[PDB]
């Protein structure tokens, strides 16, 4: 009784030990992130609709004018980059200037 | 038995007699007489089917001694009966065996460029069948990757083939492009491709409508089809897309702000991402109702992951910490109660005293915080589906959990009613259970998430 | 071995002792807020807790104030 | 019973040498290919 | 003399089917699968059976 009872202890502590740290070192990051976006969209869905909108996100960019010449005005987000490779290759067509 | 033979093996030169037949018996091609019947196969589809090279000698021949017969326009389109095969027309089979000169003389005659192969065969994998391509000829053409036959399709001076249409379950081209996209490179190259094709052509074409606005039977777009299904390969190229010729750069989700040097501001279009419930945004969808094996990747998009932290910083942190502080000290004032109780005396106590008072007080903030917990958490299960394997773990135990204790605190306001004894049987199991619960929000920190 | 002992003692060793407060004061309320007869007993029957903890206790104690039961799933859970 | 719980179909692939059918049983696995293209075709059943 | 047989195809969806005339015999001619899984080697029967 007690050899075999320390035999079961002894087989589960191999299992935790390989096939459960093996996988969970990269599955843990993904389901926190999830958690993690789940409860954000959970905390927004709280709140009023108004309240909603008045913490939105991103510009009220206007992007050009339109098919009849109307403009766009598209909440855009902005994100910048470096870059050291490609030159001058192509250019900024919104704001002209930083 | 004899035209089948004929017709199957490619032989011109045996239909000598069909046409003085025809004639002299009143008879024609279409009638049952000359049909399969379990699935109705008229000559055509059978002429098609049986390609010597890709060239059968007897369709020009079967179409003449038809409109000679009279009856040209029942001829072409013949639709399948069994239900397996239900709708496909010769239309269809030139289509898929990729021989565009034979689509040409047949829509050149009057086949209709519309019809719908619906029959169980051609349904979507999980519904028992082997290819669903859209339901719909051009479709058809698009899926199976031939731009020629799409080109044609849509621009032809006897009939054209709009891009507009949707097929009975709603789905219009891009959907279809959508269901059959695949997350190999084989695949994604080329429905790419196709799907800019399509969109530029049809704004082009028609150029007020916006093709990717057309919602399908169950409220979905195009994008945001593809992020409850799981196609990285489309959904990213949908979110970075930028279209540089002046005459359509409408149709882009990606623009360039400005530049300096080496350093390049540019900034995506959210006008579908982030929504602020009114249009069914597509991150909720991405962040629900996805699929779960591939949501890690899908939520690794470039302006996904930095709209979700610019969200948090601007009010995800305050409102989650400030929730952490009162749940602590809800139940803080929840074991205060809990300790302070007088064990000696039959329920319901007289409150007389100021302790009595603030007793009184901790046993009604008690049941407003379960019942709170009831109606947010019943909120929550309902408005969301019912979770499964691989998704437990992300927040299905815990709304399992907090139902649990709230039911333990409404029996034992129930049983405090009347029961001296009963209602301390679970009240403690309430706490436990609570604190066990406090454990939900160590999810804001990783280093006590993981 | 120095920083082995330096980084046990500081990143984990705080977090686990973290949790294991929550569940000690969780069930610390939860187990004396059944007894029936105050903060002087109170700290005889939390050093009394610590020790079953340890592996020495009286069994007549947990049993002493009513509902043995519930005594015994919370002390095995 | 073995026999009655048999997997596979009763297919038949063509004639024999003499034209005789083969009635050989078969067991079918279907796959989903992007890159050739409408190399080759079904011979047997010549319909979905 | 083949084995492995195409029985139809549908724009990217090919189905064939394999001839188990050996493989699964059903206990009157020493089917293969047996002598596969009893009698075969031990250090490659692993990937004898995918
Ligand atoms: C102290 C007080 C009143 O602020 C409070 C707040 N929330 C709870 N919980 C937490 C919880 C746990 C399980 C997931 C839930 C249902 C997701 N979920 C559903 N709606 C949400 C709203 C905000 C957040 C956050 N952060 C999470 C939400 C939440 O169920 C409860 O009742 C308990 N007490």
């Amino acid at each position: 009784y007690i050899i075999l009872t320390f035999v079961l202890l002894l087989n589960m502590l191999i299992a935790l030990m390989g096939e459960t740290v093996g996988q969970v070192s990269k599955e843990s990051k993904h389901i926190w992130k999830l958690q993690w976006a789940t409860t954000i969209l959970d905390i927004e869905r709280s709140f009023p609709v108004f309240l909603r909108k008045a913490f939105r996100s991103g510009e009220m960019v206007t992007v050009g004018k339109s098919s009849d010449g109307t403009p766009d005005r598209r909440w855009c987000f902005r994100v910048d980059e470096v870059n050291w490779s490609h030159w001058n290759q192509n250019l900024g067509i919104i704001n002209e200037d930083p | 038995p004899i035209l089948f033979d004929i017709v199957s093996r490619g032989s011109t030169a045996d239909l000598d007699g069909l046409l003085p037949f025809l004639l002299t018996h009143k008879k024609r091609l279409t009638d049952e007489e000359f049909r399969e019947p379990s699935t109705g196969k008229t000559c055509l589809p059978k002429a098609l089917l049986n390609l010597s090279n890709g060239r059968n000698d007897t369709i020009p021949v079967l179409l003449d001694i038809a409109e000679r017969t009279g009856n040209m326009r029942e001829f072409i389109n013949s639709p399948f009966r069994d239900i397996y095969y239900r709708g496909q027309t010769a239309l269809h089979i030139a289509i898929e065996r990729r021989c565009k000169h034979y689509v040409e003389l047949l829509v050149a005659q009057g086949a209709d460029v519309h019809a719908q192969a619906r029959g169980r065969f051609f349904q979507p994998k999980d519904e028992g069948g082997y290819f669903y391509f859209g339901e719909l000829p051009l479709s058809l053409a698009a899926c199976t990757n031939q731009p020629h036959i799409v080109n044609y399709l849509t621009e032809n001076p006897h009939k054209k083939a709009d891009m507009r249409r949707q097929d009975s379950r709603g789905n219009t081209v891009l959907h279809a492009l959508v269901a059959i996209a695949d997350n190999t490179r084989e695949n994604t190259k080329f429905v790419t491709k196709m799907y800019d094709l399509l969109l530029l052509k049809c704004a082009r074409l028609f150029p007020d409508s916006n093709l990717e606005a057309v919602l399908n039977n169950d409220g979905l777009s195009p994008l945001m089809m593809a992020a409850k299904t799981g196609k990285i390969g489309i959904f990213q190229h949908i979110i970075r897309r930028e279209v540089t010729d002046e005459d359509t750069r409408h149709l882009s989700r990606k623009f360039k702000d400005w530049a300096y040097g080496p350093v390049y501001s540019s900034l995506y279009d959210l006008s579908s991402l982030d929504t602020c419930g009114e249009e069914a945004s597509v991150l909720e969808i991405l962040v629900y109702n996805s699929k779960i094996e591939n949501r890690h990747e899908m939520l690794a998009v470039e302006p996904i992951n930095e709209l979700l932290r610019d969200k948090w910083r601007k009010f995800g942190a305050v409102s989650f910490y400030i929730n952490v502080v009162s749940y602590l000290c809800a139940m803080v004032i929840f074991t205060l109660t809990a300790y302070y109780q007088p064990l000696e005396g039959t329920p319901p106590y007289p409150y007389r005293t100021t302790v009595d008072y603030l007793r009184l007080a901790g046993e009604v903030i008690t049941l407003f915080t379960g019942v709170l917990f009831f109606f947010t958490n019943i909120k929550d299960l309902f408005m969301k589906k019912c979770p499964g394997v691989n998704s437990l773990f992300i927040d299905g135990s815990f709304q399992l959990l907090y139902f649990i204790y709230s039911v333990l605190v409404i029996v034992s306001a129930a049983l405090y009613l009347a029961g001296i004894e009963a209602y301390l049987a679970v009240m403690v199991f309430a706490l436990v259970l609570g604190w066990m619960n406090a454990l939900y929000f160590t999810r804001g920190l990783k280093l006590t998430g993981t | 071995y120095s920083i082995m002992i330096q980084k046990i003692l500081f990143k984990d060793l705080f977090r686990f002792l973290l949790v294991y407060l929550l569940f000690m004061i969780g069930y610390a309320s939860a187990l004396v807020s059944l007894l029936n007869p105050d903060s002087e007993t109170f700290s005889t029957f939390l050093l009394d807790l610590f020790k079953l903890t340890i592996g020495m206790g009286d069994l007549e104690m947990l049993s002493s104030t009513k509902y043995p039961v519930v005594f015994i799933i919370l002390l095995v859970t």
